[PDB]
């Protein structure tokens, strides 16, 4: 049970460890998705102005 | 997109008007020049300088 316990605890920390590591692409592919489109909104501004 | 397209259809509410101008303003200009090509047109039918 001290084993399992410890086990217990160690997986926790862990997966919260993941969690933040996964979080941390998920913003930054956010801001890359945000940085696409912003850059596409150039793009097809011009497009109509000329 | 949409700023963009209403914009660039306010600056043609401007062109086509501006440029009517231009036309109706060179329309009294060409006026001028109409003489000249009607006596080379005559002659190239007929032949002489007449």
């Amino acid at each position: 049970l001290a084993e399992a316990s410890q086990a217990h605890t160690k997986a926790l920390e862990d997966a919260k460890s993941e969690a933040h590591r996964v979080v941390e692409e998920a913003r930054t592919d956010a801001e890359r998705i945000a940085e696409q489109l912003e850059a596409q909104a150039d793009v097809e501004a011009e497009r109509i102005k000329m | 997109r949409v700023r963009a397209e209403q914009q660039v259809a306010s600056t043609l509410q401007t062109a086509h008007e501006q440029l009517k101008r231009e036309r109706d303003a060179v329309e009294l200009d060409l006026r001028a020049h109409v003489g000249t090509m009607s006596a080379t047109l005559a002659s190239r039918i007929l032949g002489v300088d007449l």
